């Protein structure tokens, strides 16, 4: 189960995502995007360890988006291939 | 930002204030003077926004109301499972459901009423229940008594729970304005929480107790010999001899393996041929689905997390061309005034109580719904009537945010301001729409019945005459009937049976659902159903839109929303209220609710409901005569009005006698209705003169002075008998011709 | 001075007096401005330290019967898990001197008579000390803090003299509290999960890890 | 025949009595005094002190034609 | 009771109290001696 | 002052005065002094009957288990048949309490106006407080008539404890003949073989 493709697309959907609420490439609490889709700072509040921003609510926003977007992609690839 | 905000004991829980009535009004806290203080005593109980001008002991007051009516509603159901405990043969009805009538009320013999517990089967007597309660714990797996009487004990503690929480959120902890105020903590709470949430709790029933007690019913199983629904998750190899994809055990879920939970987990479509009700596999599968989209969009807007949508920033940013500064203050509007929100509630409650109607005789959701006529006719009814009561206090409840609650100095240049700017347009077009389809629906009639009367068949709107087949509908229906096949691979059957794929299908020898067919006459019928929604749309959109003011009157926000008139100045002004325009606008719901009911008792009476004899033979109710009696007036009074009501009024002397005696005493209320609604206030007042002189003679004058009726509170009284007399004629008719025929 | 999963709204009323005071409260519940009946920041310290230590009394009350079994010092008809032992009658009902729902009354007139007295205490502390209670109502007067009275009978071995001792024992006890609230919730779920007592949950990870987690085991 | 004359006599009592009182309460009533200087046919005296709709003597011809139509149907 | 038995003695709860002993008392007459329509004294 | 919740407040119209007073006004509807004195009178003799009462519940069916007397159930007791029919024994027991209980109705009303004989007038009753009339036919022996108040009162205090138990025990025999179908004593010697569990969840 491992090696298998539900697996490698699950941690990639997870692990991307994560990625892109890190390094600042997706929304997260501490940066808004406007109607222009354009990613602008604010202070959420929330204080974790990371200079970054990142805090716990966006590890569990963008794990959320690290599944809605992964589960739809392995069924989608099930279906079809 | 988001958080709690109570403050503790805003009020004394004391009796002190039971004691004086008039205690929440500045005019009625002097005491009684005249007998129309009695009126505004409960005219003015529920107006929380004429007591106080503080928006915070408003909100208090409507959310330990909310508390209360819920406590009304789990009292209500604490009794109808308490019925079904003890006054029903659900379990009898449950053994066999195809002869035994569905009965959960017991009258006492005192009277003669006694003939009134009739013979609905299973050696039981009582009054034949409509309510559809029997088919809804069917498919809640609900298989003795004991489960009723839990449920209603259960029940009447959550009620204690909401009284509870009723003095508890007015008198120990209320919340302040701002905790109201937080609409995207509430609607993430709601969407994720409430629907979210009840969806997959209902949905983890409809997988462990609904499915595998309905697998055993549709198997012939006695239900006394039917495991319990904790046997099923306690001895799970017995929820996997019904199906095997529980032998896994949760780890097709955590693995997305979901095509391995396609045993239980279906996309079906249809009605189970067993029972006539849909599959509970594919209505499992529909509340996970709602349920794992409704938890998705309960997680949109921003509370205090960072995360989300400020909706002032969605309303804000959507803003065009041809408005301008349109959605600005929307925000300002939806979160300051609670009838703003209610009217917007009570529309979409309305309109989904409609939904639901329709979405309840087309795809029957309970087993043996659908061959039980009653249960369908009485469930369609009941809920074209809610929808069409809240879609008309949805406009009331937004002519009374016009008039007590628009603020222009906030709403300059949105959408509201620019309706506003151009009402007379809205609603001169919405009149001529509304002529034209009177006229093109109705006087479409009136040509039917004119060449029916003057012995020209040929000259008709007919299916042999000049014919209106609806080709729009005619091919939604085929598009609906020949989906399966390319547009929706993945279903097993169709969504409905009343779109054209066959499968007649035959419970206890009586027609559950067939396809349903559109012809000219259904076609005149929908025209009326157009005409009469638009007709209720003008009058209501109209007081709607003009409550601030008119052409006539331009100070008529000053008025107020519950006052008569301004006097017989500018020709007359009676009735220019927005208040008035709901009243209109109840009558045009009665028009429109009871033509669409008449249209669905007489189409399924005549189309649908049945009898399958041998070799796949389906004689109907009313054979036939919907496409050829359903194109006139006469038809409507003859063939349905008058051969339908042959058992509502020869009733007496039997078990649905109460159905005659309520039709009649109906038209007893509709008949006083014409008395209050007809008159007016100065001739009852010298007519009670006369009264008081006579008690002044006999020296029993009382001190409370009595008065007519207001003109407001004569309509009210008069539109509350019309609606009460007429849907209780409809009621009583429905109820003792499709019982007696069904 | 450790602070883990705080905020500034969190740390406006966490200022460090409470003994487990790490600046936990992501959604904001112990604010004073809205305080209430029981979203108030005078009894939710309180209520963790009840459930606490029923906790403490609830996770190693919930594995001791099956420790005691397998190393042989109680009768294996009492060896038993938590959940077949009366508690849920569905999954196992063990046969006591009484039956349980007579169990449940007899449950109730005792707590009845030791949390009403816990309640009151809360509400006026010391006002329990007055009316007679057979003769030992003296010792049962409680300190200001109704979470730790402190009298010669729930401190009757008189550990934590020291106030600075005190407070930092304080801190030891919520974290073990804490951690027993995790494993009785942790109890709850394997339960229904695994279907077998905690210890064996325990015995069957100790020898395959791998092959026992809770991805393998449902 | 007894009941249903009797619901004759109800109809010729109830239009004698809005009838006599249209006319009896024609010059003014309690409610409006000079409801003969407002001729007979006018439509109300305003929402004033309490509410005046129906007050004329038309009116309760208007009200009675009602009655006469029940009784004699 | 100096103010609960005044919202006992309201119009309502007082008609609600009278009626429901009147028809609480025109019930228990009509169960004891029913299909009355002659009174014999 | 002892009170049944130690920890409240005790109630402004339960001042102590009234024997047997713990405090226990949870609904208050003893708040008016008018209804107040009303209730003390209704609960005197609601103790004094339920006491009654239990001697002819609990005693003759003791002795009735016991083979002393052959008496029937308190339950189906009334169902027996005696001399005088009981549709006509209720109308002379209420002719015999019109006198009994309507002239107890005027002292409730009118304190000091019952208390003459109006056979004789020389006969009077030596009671001075309302619901302790006094005098030799319901005080033969002279105890409840004390120079000392604080031993009145709690001799008063004595009765009203000794009635609410019996008001407990009376109702607590209706329910147990209720849901048990069987005498309260056989109740008792039921729990007292195994009070583990002939209870009421025995069923
Ligand atoms: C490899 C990636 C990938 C691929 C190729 C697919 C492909 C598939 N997905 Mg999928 N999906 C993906 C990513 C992808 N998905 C992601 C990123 C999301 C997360 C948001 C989703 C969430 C998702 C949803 C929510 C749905 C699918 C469904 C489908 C099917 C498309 C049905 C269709 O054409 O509807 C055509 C529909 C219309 C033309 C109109 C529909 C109007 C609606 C009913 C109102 C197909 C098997 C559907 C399905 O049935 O799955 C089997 C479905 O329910 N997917
Ligand atoms: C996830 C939490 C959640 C959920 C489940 C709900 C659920 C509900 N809300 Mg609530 N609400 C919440 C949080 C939540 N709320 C938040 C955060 C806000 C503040 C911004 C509001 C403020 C709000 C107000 C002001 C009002 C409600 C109302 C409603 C009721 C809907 C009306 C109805 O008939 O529904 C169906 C009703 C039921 C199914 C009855 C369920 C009742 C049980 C006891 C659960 C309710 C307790 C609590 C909310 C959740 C406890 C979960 C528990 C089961 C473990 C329903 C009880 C309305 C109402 O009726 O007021 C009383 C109302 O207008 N809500
Ligand atoms: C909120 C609803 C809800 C709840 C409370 C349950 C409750 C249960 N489910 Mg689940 N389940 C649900 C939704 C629900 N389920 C839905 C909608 C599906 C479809 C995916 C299933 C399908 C399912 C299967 C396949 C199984 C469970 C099992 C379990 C049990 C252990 C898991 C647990 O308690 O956590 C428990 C009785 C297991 C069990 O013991 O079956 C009774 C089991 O094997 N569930
Ligand atoms: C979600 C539901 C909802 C909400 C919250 C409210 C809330 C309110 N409505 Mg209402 N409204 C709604 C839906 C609702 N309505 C619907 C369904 C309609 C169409 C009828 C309207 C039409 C509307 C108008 C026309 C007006 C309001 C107004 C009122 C206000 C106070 C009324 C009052 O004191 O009660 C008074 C309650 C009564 C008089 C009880 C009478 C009940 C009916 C009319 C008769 C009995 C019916 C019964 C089933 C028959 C039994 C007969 C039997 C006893 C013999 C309050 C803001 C009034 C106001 O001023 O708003 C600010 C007002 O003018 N409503
Ligand atoms: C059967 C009784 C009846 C009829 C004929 C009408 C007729 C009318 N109502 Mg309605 N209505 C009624 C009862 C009636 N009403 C009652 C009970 C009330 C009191 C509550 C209302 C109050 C009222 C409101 C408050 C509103 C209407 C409006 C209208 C118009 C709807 C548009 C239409 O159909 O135009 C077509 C006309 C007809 C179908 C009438 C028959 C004409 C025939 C077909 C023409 C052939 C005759 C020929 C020329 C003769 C030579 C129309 C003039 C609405 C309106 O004026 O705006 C649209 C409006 O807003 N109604
Ligand atoms: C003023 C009109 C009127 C009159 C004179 C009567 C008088 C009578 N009716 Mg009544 N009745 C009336 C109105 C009237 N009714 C109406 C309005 C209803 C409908 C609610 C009924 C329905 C009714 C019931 C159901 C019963 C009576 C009965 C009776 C008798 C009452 C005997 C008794 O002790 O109680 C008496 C002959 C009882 C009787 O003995 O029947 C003859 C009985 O069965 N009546
Ligand atoms: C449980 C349901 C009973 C709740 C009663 C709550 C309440 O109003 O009592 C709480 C009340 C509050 O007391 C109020 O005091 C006011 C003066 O400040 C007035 O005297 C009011 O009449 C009195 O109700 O306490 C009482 O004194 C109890 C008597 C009233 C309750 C009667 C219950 C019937
Ligand atoms: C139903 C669709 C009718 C078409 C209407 C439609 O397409 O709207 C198009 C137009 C949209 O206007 P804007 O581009 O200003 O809209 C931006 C929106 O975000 C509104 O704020 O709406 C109107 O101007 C209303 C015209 C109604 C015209 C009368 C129609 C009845
Ligand atoms: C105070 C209060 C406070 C606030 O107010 C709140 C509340 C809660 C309301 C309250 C409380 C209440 C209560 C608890 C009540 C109850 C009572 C009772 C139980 C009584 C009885 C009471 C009782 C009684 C008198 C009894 C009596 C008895 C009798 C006579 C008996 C008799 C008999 C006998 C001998 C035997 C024989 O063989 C038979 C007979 C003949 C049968
Ligand atoms: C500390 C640290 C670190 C780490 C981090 C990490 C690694 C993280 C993780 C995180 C994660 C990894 C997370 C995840 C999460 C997840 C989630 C949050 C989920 C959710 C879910 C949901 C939402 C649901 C689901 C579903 C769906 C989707 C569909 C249907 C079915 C269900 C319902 C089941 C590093 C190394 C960097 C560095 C150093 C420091
Ligand atoms: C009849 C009528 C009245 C008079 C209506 C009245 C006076 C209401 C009568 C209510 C009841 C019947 C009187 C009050 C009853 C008391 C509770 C006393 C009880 C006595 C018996 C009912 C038991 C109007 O005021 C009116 C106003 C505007 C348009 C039409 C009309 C209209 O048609
Ligand atoms: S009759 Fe009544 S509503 Fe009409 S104008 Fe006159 S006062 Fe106004």
């Amino acid at each position: 189960y491992i090696g298998s493709s539900t697996n490698l697309i699950m941690v990639a959907s997870t692990t991307l995502m994560l990625f892109a609420g890190r390094f600042g490439l997706a929304p997260s609490a501490n940066r808004k995007s406007t109607a222009g889709l354009k990613l602008v700072d604010r202070d959420s509040g929330l204080q974790t360890g990371d200079p970054a921003g990142f805090t716990a609510t966006d590890t569990l926003a963008c794990g959320a988006m690290g599944h809605v977007i992964g589960v739809g992609i392995v069924l989608g690839l099930k279906a079809t291939a | 930002e988001v958080k709690i905000m109570v403050e503790k004991d805003p009020v004394k829980t004391s009796f002190e204030k039971w004691a004086k009535p008039g205690h929440f009004s500045r005019t009625l806290a002097k005491g009684p003077n005249t007998t129309t203080w009695i009126w505004n005593l409960h005219a003015d109980a529920h107006d929380f926004d004429s007591h106080t001008n503080d928006l915070e002991e408003i909100s208090r007051k409507v959310f330990s109301a909310h508390f209360g009516q819920l406590a009304v509603i789990f009292i209500w159901l604490s009794g109808m499972y308490f019925h079904g405990a003890r006054f029903s043969n659900y379990e009898a009805w449950l053994s066999d459901p195809t002869h035994i009538k569905p009965s959960a009320q017991v009258v006492w013999p005192i009277v003669g009423q006694k003939i009134l517990n009739g013979d609905v089967g299973g050696g039981f007597q009582g009054i034949q229940i409509t309510s559809g309660f029997f088919q809804l714990w069917r498919a809640s797996g609900i298989t003795s008594e004991l489960q009723l009487y839990t449920t209603a004990i259960g029940g009447l503690i959550f009620a204690a729970l909401m009284l509870f929480a009723g003095w508890f959120h007015y008198h120990k902890a209320a919340p302040k304005l701002a905790w109201f105020q937080n609409v995207e903590s509430m609607l993430n709470h709601h969407l994720a929480g409430l629907l979210g949430l009840g969806s997959l709790a209902w949905a983890g029933h409809q997988v462990h107790v609904s499915l595998p007690i309905n697998r055993l019913l549709d198997a012939g199983v006695d239900p006394k010999e039917i495991p319990l629904p904790h046997e099923f998750i306690l001895n799970r190899d017995l929820l996997a001899q019904l199906y095997p994809s529980f032998s896994k055990g949760l780890t097709p879920f955590f693995t997305l393996n979901w095509s391995e939970y396609s045993d239980f987990l279906t996309f079906r479509g249809g009605l189970n041929p067993v029972t006539g009700g849909l599959w509970l596999t594919d209505t499992a599968h529909h509340h996970l689905a709602i349920a794992v989209l409704f938890l998705v969009a309960g997680h949109m807007y921003r509370t205090n997390f960072g995360i989300g949508h400020s909706m002032k920033e969605i309303l804000e940013a959507h803003k065009g061309p041809f408005t301008g500064e349109g959605h600005k203050g929307l925000y300002e509007i939806l979160t300051t005034s609670w009838h703003a929100q209610l009217a917007i509630n009570l529309a979409m409650l309305g309109s989904l109580t409609i939904i639901v109607a329709h979405h309840m005789y087309a795809m029957p959701p309970y087993p043996y719904l659908a061959t039980d006529y009653a249960t369908q006719l009485s469930l369609f009814t009941h809920h074209m009537w809610i929808g069409g009561f809240l879609v008309v206090g949805a406009a009331a409840h937004a002519a009374i945010f016009m008039v007590r609650d628009y603020d222009p100095t906030t709403q300059y240049n949105n959408l509201l301001d620019r309706v506003l700017r151009h009402r007379d347009a809205i609603i001169s077009h919405l009149n001529w729409v509304c002529i034209f389809l009177g006229f093109h629906s109705f006087g479409l009639y009136i040509h039917n019945d004119t060449m029916s009367a003057l012995g020209r068949p040929q000259d008709m709107f007919s299916d042999t005459a000049i014919q209106l087949q609806p080709v729009f509908a005619q091919w939604i229906q085929n598009t609906h009937a020949l989906a399966p096949s390319l547009t929706a691979p993945n279903a097993t059957a169709s969504t409905s049976l009343t779109w054209g794929g066959g499968d007649l299908v035959a419970v206890g020898g009586k027609v559950a659902l067939l396809p349903i067919p559109l012809g000219t006459a259904d076609f005149l019928v929908h025209h009326i159903h157009a005409f009469t929604i638009h007709v209720t749309v003008l009058i209501l959109l109209k007081g709607v839109l003009f409550a601030r003011s008119s052409r006539l009157i331009p100070d008529k926000a000053n008025l107020g929303f519950r006052f008569p008139c301004d006097g017989p100045g500018r020709g007359g002004t009676c009735q220019v209220s927005a208040w008035d325009h709901v009243f209109l606008g109840l009558f045009w719901m009665y028009n429109a609710i009871s033509v669409v009911i008449f249209h669905f008792s007489w189409k399924m009476q005549s189309d649908v409901w049945g009898s399958i004899s041998d070799q796949g033979v389906v004689t109907h109710i009313t054979g036939g005569n919907f496409a050829q009696s359903s194109i006139t007036i006469n038809g409507w009074l003859r063939d349905f009005l008058w051969a339908q009501a042959s058992q509502v009024i020869q009733s007496y002397g039997s078990s649905l006698s109460a159905y005659g005696l309520l039709f009649l005493g109906a038209h007893f209320v509709w008949a006083f209705s014409l008395m209050f609604l007809f008159s007016g206030r100065g001739y009852w007042q010298e007519l009670i003169e006369s009264i008081v002189w006579a008690h002044n003679k006999l020296k029993v004058a009382p001190a409370i002075q009595p008065r007519a009726l207001s003109i407001v509170q004569g309509r009210a009284v008069g539109v509350a008998h019309y609606l009460l007399g007429g849907i209780a004629t409809t009621w009583a008719f429905f109820l003792a011709r499709i019982i007696s025929v069904g | 001075r450790s602070l883990i999963f705080a905020s500034k709204q969190s740390l406006s009323y966490l200022d460090g007096t409470l003994p487990g005071d790490y600046g936990f409260d992501p959604l904001g519940l112990m604010d004073p401005e809205g305080a209430g009946g029981f979203i108030d920041p005078q009894w939710l310290p309180y209520a963790e330290i009840i459930n606490g230590r029923f906790a403490m009394l609830g996770a190693a009350g919930a594995i001791a019967p099956e420790v005691l079994g397998r190393i042989g010092l109680i009768p294996q008809e009492t060896a038993i898990p938590w959940f077949q032992s009366g508690v849920i009658p569905p999954v196992g009902n063990y046969s006591y001197w009484a039956d349980p729902y007579t169990l449940f009354v007899l449950e109730m007139a005792l707590m009845g008579f030791a949390e009403h007295r816990r309640a009151q205490d809360y509400y006026k502390p010391g006002s329990m000390g007055k009316q007679y209670f057979l003769g030992l109502e003296k010792f049962l007067g409680g300190s200001g803090n109704p979470a730790y009275p402190g009298g010669p009978i729930f401190n009757f071995l008189g550990f934590g003299k020291n106030e600075k001792e005190l407070q930092e024992l304080k801190v030891k006890e919520v974290k073990n509290g804490r951690l027993a609230m995790m494993a009785v919730l942790g109890y709850f779920t394997q339960a229904i999960f695994t279907g077998v007592g905690p210890f064996q949950n325990l015995l069957d990870h100790l020898a395959d890890p791998v092959h026992n987690n809770v991805l393998t085991n449902l | 025949d007894f009941l249903v004359h009797h619901a004759i006599a109800l109809g010729l009592h109830t239009t004698t009595l809005i009838l006599v009182k249209g006319a009896l309460d024609a010059r003014g009533s309690k409610l409006m005094p000079d409801k003969k200087e407002f001729g007979y046919s006018f439509p109300c005296d305003g929402p004033g002190r309490g509410g005046t709709c129906d007050i004329s003597a038309w009116d309760a011809f208007y009200l009675a034609v009602f009655w006469m139509l029940n009784t004699i149907g | 009771m100096q103010d609960v038995k005044t919202y006992l003695s309201t119009a309502p709860v007082l008609a609600t109290l009278w009626f429901g002993f009147l028809a609480g008392l025109l019930i228990e007459i009509n169960r004891f001696f029913p299909d009355a329509l002659v009174l014999p004294l | 002052r002892p009170l049944w919740f130690p920890g409240s407040q005790p109630p402004e119209w339960l001042d102590g005065s009234l024997p047997g007073d713990f405090g226990f006004d949870p609904l208050g509807l003893g708040s008016d002094p008018e209804l107040l004195k009303w209730f003390v009178q209704a609960e005197l003799v609601h103790c004094r009957w339920a006491m009654l009462g239990a001697a002819g519940i609990f005693i003759p069916e003791a002795l009735t288990k016991a083979g002393i007397l052959n008496t029937p159930s308190w339950t189906v007791a009334g169902d027996q048949q005696y001399f005088t029919d009981a549709t006509t024994l209720f109308v002379i027991e209420i002719i015999l309490f019109a006198w009994a209980e309507g002239r107890r109705w005027a002292d409730i009303i009118n304190p000091g106006c019952v208390n003459v004989d109006p056979v004789f007038p020389n006969n009077k009753l030596t009671g001075t407080d309302v619901g302790y009339p006094g005098g030799l036919w319901f005080d033969p022996l002279g105890w409840g008539q004390t120079g000392d108040a604080a031993k009145l009162k709690d001799l008063r205090t004595r009765e009203i404890k000794n009635g609410r138990l019996a008001m407990l025990a009376v109702l607590g025999a209706v329910v147990q003949a209720n849901y048990t179908h069987t005498g309260p004593i056989d109740n008792l010697l039921a729990h007292l073989a195994d009070p583990g569990h002939n209870t009421i969840f025995a069923l």
